[PDB]
């Protein structure tokens, strides 16, 4: 999972 | 006689505009007017006996592009309990957290929650918290019509599940929501008007049992500063 | 035979969602449509064979209640000069700085200027900047669509006249302009949507005689991956 | 990069746990 | 707090  | 005084009437209920804010994304909104005030809630069951008008935030929905983000709005919800309660007395707002979501708050602009100074508290929830005074909001828009201080500020933003995004983009925050009570934005917006001529401009205060004026600024200024005069300080 | 292909036929115009703000409030928003692209501009004019469609910032207005501060917004825009230009050449946007006021930019949220890294760059005066490409977007579009990637940044804010914000608050800046090409809005919206069924959703792609186009999400990625084929890569 | 939730409930980190197994 | 204006010529 990407959080940016 | 004094227009402004229908504000603080007993009985009289303010109108709300609850907007809510998904990872800088707005997701939901919606206009409350109830005297027991509203709670912010996350599902439409589990808890349907409190106090306050049931404000229910929207499930994030089921996307295959970003569940993983989603997935922690949708547990921050499922957390929000009895809700996070926000309520007028006369002249001031109160909130408690009634549910497990920690929940900052602080009052600020209508587009930016954090302007850097952090939260102006956490909300509690063993006991309410003062979260605005309007006593201070009009003796500061006054100061606004007299062209010697900024518009006052209204907006109340709630960062729900995690800490202030103190120095941090408020986007990244999961579940963000502002509260707005309405006749607040209109009385900034009719001085903001107000000083550009004499005319008479027209303000609806969205409070019950209130139809629109037709003031001009030197009426206006009257009656705030009428208004401020029997405020508690 | 790919619908998303008319994004870049030569000939066709992006619309250009045009919003400004003066000191964190909104006071100007409109759609715009041009071959030759745009130029923010404060309304000197003073040319009228530059390229561009003169977008003009409203006057910050006379009131006795913020005087001092709208009298530097004034100034601002009245050193704008031949202005702020933004066009398009293909799937690259462009930008120049025209008149005096320095100007600086990024891509980024719809909602928020500064994320917190800083300007993307200047745009420069003598030559054109790059301030957007079409190609990583959809790529990154297309990585978005197969849940390993956040939703592509789209909006282009600029800052005018002072520097970037960068651990500021942004409303406290004089003239800050958001630029959204919509296509891009609808594009990122579509694929959100798109993940949520395998039903058909509308996408509106907002360019010179678009209508809306009805897809599921394999169509919708099948054409965006046929697109991306057709772009250029450095 | 990954949100810190603050909920109480939470019941206290694995090693402020005592082991009952 | 007052804004530095960035504007070259003059």
């Amino acid at each position: 999972t990407d959080w940016s | 006689e004094n227009p402004l005084k229908r504000l603080l009437v007993p009985g009289e209920e303010w109108e709300f505009e609850v907007t809510a804010f998904y990872r800088g994304r707005q997701v939901f909104q919606q206009t409350i007017s109830c005297p027991e005030g509203l709670r912010l809630v996350g599902s439409e069951v589990g808890d349907r006996t409190l106090p306050g008008w049931p404000v229910t935030l929207p499930d994030p929905g089921m996307s295959l592009t970003d569940r993983g983000v989603m997935s922690y709005v949708r547990h921050v919800l499922s957390c929000l309990g009895g809700g996070l309660a926000l309520w007028r007395a006369g002249q001031w707002l109160w909130a408690q957290r009634l549910g497990h979501c920690h929940t900052y708050w602080a009052v600020s602009e209508e587009l930016l929650p954090n302007s850097g100074h952090g939260p102006d508290g956490e909300v509690p929830k063993d006991k309410e918290g003062g979260v605005f005074d309007l006593g201070p909001f009009i003796v500061d828009l006054i100061t606004f019509t007299e062209g010697s201080g900024r518009s006052p500020r209204y907006a109340l933003w709630f960062c729900v599940g995690e800490s202030w995004p103190q120095d941090q983009p408020w986007t990244k925050r999961l579940v963000m929501v502002k509260v707005v009570p309405t006749c607040l934005r209109a009385l900034v917006e009719m001085a903001r008007v107000g000083g550009a001529s004499s005319l008479e401009n027209t303000v609806d205060l969205h409070i019950s049992n209130s139809h629109p004026l037709s003031l001009t600024s030197d009426q206006y200024k009257a009656y705030l500063q009428d208004l401020v005069e029997g405020m508690d300080f």
